[PDB]
């Protein structure tokens, strides 16, 4: 459908707001990288819903 | 007629992250966690914290 689509059309932003802020911050003196994790949902069937 | 929405436990490649906390077992093989409740599961994603 539509919607498992989509929620891995939105996780692919939040794993470029991410990118984008330690770029930006890569000159200053005690930043600390950030980085994002995944994880999969699965209701009562065995098609899966996206991430 | 659909007999079965079943997977693949096939092995992907390997991404060397250089962290300290972080398994990856090579072949067949489960790390065994378990929940508040007392259940017990089994997976796979090896990355922990502290």
């Amino acid at each position: 459908s539509f919607s498992q689509a989509v929620s891995g059309l939105n996780a692919a932003a939040t794993n470029l707001d991410v990118i984008g802020n330690n770029i930006a911050n890569s000159a200053t003196y005690g930043f600390k990288s950030g980085t994002a994790s995944f994880a999969d949902m699965f209701a009562g069937s065995k098609v899966g819903l996206g991430v | 007629k659909v007999a079965g929405i079943t997977q693949d436990f096939t092995d992907g490649t390997t991404t060397n992250t250089g962290r300290g906390l972080d398994v990856a077992i090579s072949q067949n093989g489960f790390f065994r966690l378990v929940d508040s409740n007392g259940s017990v599961f089994y997976s796979r994603n090896g990355q922990f914290k502290l």
